[PDB]
């Protein structure tokens, strides 16, 4: 039951490089969305933004837990920082996650369904849009402002910053309530973020392909181009996302099943390996969304004569 | 007559086209006929090709996602007019022949013959915060030079013209859209029976619309409101097959029914695209360019054959809702233009200056003999003029408008011809009835530079009113009453005229699309109002100064297809003084 | 119960300038680049030291709450200090930049044009920003937190272990102490005041004519004058006063009854210094119209 020998200094390394780069490419998607604004006004543009302050959010609160694993799993901050820290982690995954579904349902307007994309007002729309998402993720990850928390000492003078559950679980039921706000996180996370991202995207992957399916060959090279970058969004997602959710359902399983002790080890090492990889959507973020739309990299770096008219003989 | 012309940016490819609009009978459709001149010399051996496109936009601004294009081809048509083989087998109409004889070697006639199943030219709002082109169907007329069809299109020799693709109302009158509902609820006495009924199926653009509503409340259940709106659909079958919404002309009337009570009543809303250009997926008529159009004319499908055509099929129809303490009933009217005998000027007639040169401004001749009276325009106005007969101290009346159509009603002693800019006016025979002056007005610009005066000697109706002299600079109204004419179909163009002198244009109010234009020498000072419930023309008055003592006159126009200046009220003196 | 009390008048301040400080910044962000000018970014900067200022507060507000016990982690005090220092430095540099550009576009361009371009505003900007940070180093340098009794009431004092001779902690910490002090009130308000003495000559010398307007310009004018240097006298001189005093009690043997007092009142004029971040913004869009 004990960590991966190389784990308790490697996983702090890895931690402060997704840091690293997740602040220089969130702090620099959000300047130049507020830079270019006014130039974009797009209802998109609003979603980006989420997306952007909900990865700098989580990569900000990150360094602490870093030097904290840095210290054989024991937080040297205060208390409240702990929780504070805890709820930024939270509310910036499922954030992130729904800015991502988000714009996902706005392509979907934009691209499938045309006519009610430009008949609807997509500024109020989106403003609305980005508020219910912010207000929803904090309500959601409300539960980890009391439930993380720190101590358990052992014993060995190590303030621990852990989901704490015995204010709200009781002993017999510190299982049933811990595994109903695993269950609410996991589901909430991306059951439907995710069910809502597949339908949506493949949608959008018939109507280009068939959209593209004729007027040139060219225009087959530019459907197979989009389908790729369709594919490789989807694939980053589920690559960077699905291990985390697959270790917490693993591990919340270890009860249930009881997996053996080797491969409930293997979880717990791979556990922070999982971390790190959920937060690789925060550090692609910047990369697979901002850097495809061309007004972002826009900010950061004939005619046809005019009708005549003349008069004929009777 | 005259032809509508385009050259390529570069040149040698001139369309010929005759008209913009062509008429969707619904069995058949007018070909697409016309010509594309050609410069030999340039086309050694290419070829030009003309093509028939109808376009749908669905996404502003499209590859909006960075490479997905958002336009389709409901319906595409190409023919080869140069070589013209013996397989065109094309027979040349009227308009063709008439222009290949206006022109020489470069006599290349096309011809489309556009299958009867398809939807009108009409393109949706496109949004006032919205920005770029509107998603809706849209006709083109391109002569572009290739030697294949998938060969590369060079927009530097390419032509476009944009077409209109609209159906005039049928002459023959449908049958009155009635339609009756009744509904239960908790009291068991008698549902609520509710009837509406329209005065015809069809209503010109911007005429009322008659609304009769006749509700029965025999239960205790009561309605707090009425509500009549006239909805127009847009059913897109495009992709997924939807039909829209978007209320066009509401009025939300207080009126109760108490219980064990029979009401009736006979509304009238009207539509008008003033207070609807905000509502965005609203559906208008056929745009050549961003200028102002009415409201969407209903589509007319083929009868019973309707297969949900690609594109928008507009409908209208007016829902009656009674609110109880919601019983709806549907009435599906036709909304579409009359047939005007000349072609419908898209362009805003008197668009957003020209002096009208007139002479001789005296002339004398006995009865019966054959004179003349010319005109000139410092810029063009092309065939956009009327002309008006003002016998002494009586209402001109309109003779010419076009300047070759001879008013209705009208002897066809005065004959109107053209040429460049100079419009003339030929009598065939100086009748007694000829003791006035003859004036030219010019309409195709907001400074309606009326005619300087030709005075040429022989040797319903709306009431103007409420007009007070010697008033040395205050403020004043005068009160045109218009009988027989709505405000909504009809432009007032209050005029003025000084003693001795041609009448020159006060102000002019167009109440279906809102704006008004008012006199450059009078701007801030003289008001227009056309109250709509009195079908009442206002011209509020303030400053006075000297020279603005005239007769005043007020006005009536068509609001669509401007002919010119018809009815006319008697005049009203007014005089600035102490 | 001076302990509780004073911490309730940082959490006072803590909301005002939080209140204040959001809305000019707003405000200043919401100004396009082309009204913002050199006075502009000035007074952005300001606000956002001021903001700062405010928001590394409220975790010294529990830590007055708790009798100066620091239970938010050995850090963080480290970063509040330097935050604290390197906003209220930034501050007064700017108020005495600000004053420094209006004296010298007033009435010197039409006399002597020798000035740097309001381009290189946001350079003098940043280089006034990295002196802060170069001369706020020290004091995040030494900070280090402990309980520094038997009991666990671990806080953080500037800890002076570094000079490594007990001799000398007490001449490095007056040395580095009159050095900051000085830098932070006599310098920069003794440059802020030449100016104000400049430009109070200059209307001396100027307004001797009687105008239609000249009574309530004048009064305008002594209000805008009189409250611009209050403004920063009430505020920072006694900090910086009761500071030396500090420093210069031991060579002065000030009795016990002072240099305790002393004490007393620091956390006082600490928030007393604090509220004048907070009333900064008020002030300036006020006489926004009047100083242009
Ligand atoms: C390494 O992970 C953490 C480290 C530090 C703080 C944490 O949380 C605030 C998290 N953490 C947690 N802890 S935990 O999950 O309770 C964990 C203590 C334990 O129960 C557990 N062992 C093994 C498995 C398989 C599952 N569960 N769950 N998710 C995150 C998380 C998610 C996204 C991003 C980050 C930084 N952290
Ligand atoms: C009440 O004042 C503090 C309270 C809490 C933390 C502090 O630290 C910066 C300050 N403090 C301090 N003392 S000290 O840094 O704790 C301490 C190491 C030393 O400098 C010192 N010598 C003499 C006296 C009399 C006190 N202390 N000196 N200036 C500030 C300061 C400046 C601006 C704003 C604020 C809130 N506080």
């Amino acid at each position: 039951y004990t960590d991966w020998k190389s784990s308790g200094a490697l996983i702090p390394a890895i931690y402060m490089l997704v840091f690293l780069l997740g602040t220089t490419g969130n702090g620099l998607v959000l300047w130049t969305v507020f830079r270019s604004s006014r130039e974009k006004r797009r209802s998109a543009d609003i979603f980006i933004a989420s997306l952007a302050v909900a990865d700098l959010t989580f990569v900000v609160t990150l360094p602490l837990w870093a030097t904290y694993t840095y210290r054989d799993y024991d937080w040297p901050f205060g208390t409240f920082f702990c929780k504070l820290s805890s709820y930024l982690i939270f509310v910036n995954m499922y954030a992130s996650v729904f800015c991502l579904t988000g714009l996902s349902f706005d392509r979907y307007l934009a691209i499938v369904r045309p006519v009610a994309n430009a008949r609807l007002r997509l500024r109020v729309s989106g403003a609305v849009a980005t508020a219910v998402l912010w207000v929803l993720a904090a309500l959601l990850a409300m539960p980890v402002m009391v439930l993380r928390t720190t101590g358990d000492l052992e014993n060995t003078t190590k303030v621990q910053c852990y989901m704490d559950y015995s204010m709200v679980a009781t002993v017999s039921s510190e299982w049933a309530w811990e595994v109903g706000l695993g269950v609410s996180s996991t589901t909430v996370g991306f059951v439907v973020p995710f069910t809502i991202m597949l339908t949506c995207y493949f949608f959008i992957a018939q109507t280009i392909a068939g959209h593209f399916r004729k007027e040139r060959i060219e225009g087959l090279r530019k459907r197979r181009r989009l389908l790729s970058i369709i594919v490789v969004l989807v694939v980053t997602f589920a690559l960077c996302w699905m291990p985390y959710h697959l270790v917490k359902t693993l591990y919340m399983l270890g009860s249930l099943l009881h997996w053996p002790c080797d491969f409930d080890l293997f979880l717990m090492n791979i556990f922070p390996y999982c971390t790190c990889i959920s937060y690789v959507n925060s550090c692609l973020n910047p990369f697979l969304y901002a850097f495809f739309d061309p007004r972002f990299r826009q900010a950061c770096t004939d005619e046809s004569c005019t009708t005549a008219s003349s008069s004929l003989a009777k | 007559t005259r032809v509508f012309k385009k050259a390529s940016p570069n040149g040698k490819l001139t369309v010929y086209l005759g008209k913009r609009d062509f008429v969707d009978h619904i069995d058949l459709v007018e070909p697409v006929d016309g010509v594309v001149l050609v410069d030999p010399e340039y086309l050694k051996e290419r070829r030009v090709y003309v093509t028939l496109t109808a376009a749908f936009r669905y996404g502003r601004e499209d590859l909006d996602v960075l490479g997905l294009t958002f336009r389709k081809d409901l319906f595409v048509a190409n023919v080869q007019s140069f070589p013209p083989a013996p397989e065109d087998k094309k027979p040349l109409t009227r308009l063709q022949e008439r222009l290949i004889k206006k022109l020489g070697e470069h006599a290349y006639p096309f011809t489309f013959e556009i299958p009867p199943n398809l939807p009108s030219s009409v393109t949706l709002q496109p949004g006032p915060e919205d920005t770029g082109k509107a998603i809706g169907v849209d006709y083109e007329v391109k002569a572009f030079v290739a030697e294949n069809l998938e060969e590369k299109i060079h927009k530097r020799n390419s032509v476009r013209l944009v077409i209109e693709k609209v159906q005039y109302a049928p002459e023959r009158p449908g049958p009155q859209p009635t339609a009756e509902t009744t509904r239960q609820f908790l009291m068991s006495d008698k549902p609520l029976h509710l009837e509406a009924s329209l005065d015809k199926e069809i209503y010109y653009h911007g005429e009322p619309i008659s609304v009769n509503v006749h509700v029965t409340n025999n239960t205790n259940k009561t309605v707090k409101k009425i509500k009549i709106s006239v909805r127009q659909y847009a059913d897109i079958v495009l992709f997924n097959t939807a039909q829209y919404k978007v209320p066009v002309a509401m009025e939300e009337a207080d009126d109760t029914v108490a219980p064990s009570s029979t009401f009736s009543k006979v509304y009238t809303l009207t539509p008008f695209l003033a207070n609807n250009r905000e509502k965005r997926g609203l559906a208008l008529d056929g745009k050549l360019k961003h200028e102002d159009t009415n409201l969407a004319s209903s589509t007319l499908l083929r009868e019973g054959a309707n297969r949900e055509i690609l594109g928008i099929i507009v409908s209208y129809k007016v829902k009656v809702k009674l609110v109880v303490s919601d019983v709806a009933v549907e009435l599906p009217f036709t909304l579409m233009h009359p047939k005007p005998k000349e072609e419908p000027p898209h362009r805003e007639v008197p668009e957003h200056d020209i002096q009208m040169t007139q002479s001789p401004s005296s002339l004398s001749a006995s009865v019966g003999d054959r004179v003349t009276i010319t005109c000139r325009a410092s810029q063009s106005v092309s065939s956009a003029v009327a002309w008006y007969q003002q016998k002494p101290g009586k209402a001109p009346k309109l003779l010419i408008y076009s300047a070759s159509s001879l008013y209705s009603g009208v002897p066809s002693r005065f004959s109107g011809s053209r040429s460049g800019t100079d419009f003339t006016l030929t009598i065939s025979s100086l009748q007694p009835e000829d003791f006035a002056t003859y004036y030219c007005q010019q309409y195709k610009y907001v400074p309606v530079t009326f005619g300087q005066g030709t005075k040429v000697e022989i040797k319903v109706q709306l009431v103007e009113s409420g007009g007070g002299l010697v008033q040395p600079g205050g403020s004043l109204r005068l009160s045109c009453a218009a009988s027989g004419f709505n405000v909504y179909s009809s432009s007032i163009h209050w005029v003025r005229q000084a003693p001795g002198k041609g009448l020159e244009w006060v102000a002019s109010i167009s109440s279906y699309y809102g704006y008004t234009y008012y006199a450059d020498s009078v701007k801030g000072r003289f008001t227009i109002s056309a109250d709509t419930s009195k079908n009442t023309a206002y011209l509020q008055m303030n400053s006075l100064r000297a020279e603005d003592t005239a007769v005043y006159y007020c006005a009536r126009s068509r609001q669509f297809w401007y002919s010119g200046l018809d009815y006319w009220g008697q005049g009203t003196l007014v005089t600035v003084s102490s």
